[PDB]
């Protein structure tokens, strides 16, 4: 799992 | 709808190429992600770990690293630094 894929899961 | 980043977060977004002072939250997240990628702060072998050290983002968070899998501290920073 790439950084971008982890980062896209954020939902502030 | 747009939000207005407070000055310490706005500097980070500008450092990643954002222009202007007003952004959607998706745009804020895009540029904050771009800061982390273009500065190569994530660990290439464990890509949820971000080693920001003493850079602007580490100073704003008061931490030298954080994990995207544990985003509470990010969400706290975003709450304090985005005027909705």
């Amino acid at each position: 799992t790439s950084f971008a894929e982890y980062w896209n899961l954020l939902s502030p | 709808n747009q939000v207005r980043p407070k000055l310490p977060l706005l500097k980070i977004l500008h450092a990643a190429g954002a222009q202007g002072e007003m952004f959607t939250v998706k745009e804020v997240m895009h540029y904050l992600g771009q800061y982390i990628m273009v500065k190569q702060l994530y660990d290439a072998a464990a890509q949820h770990m971000v080693y920001c050290g003493g850079d602007l983002l580490g100073e704003l968070l008061g931490r030298q690293s954080f994990s995207v899998k544990d985003p509470s501290p990010l969400y706290d920073m975003l709450r304090k630094n985005l005027v909705t």
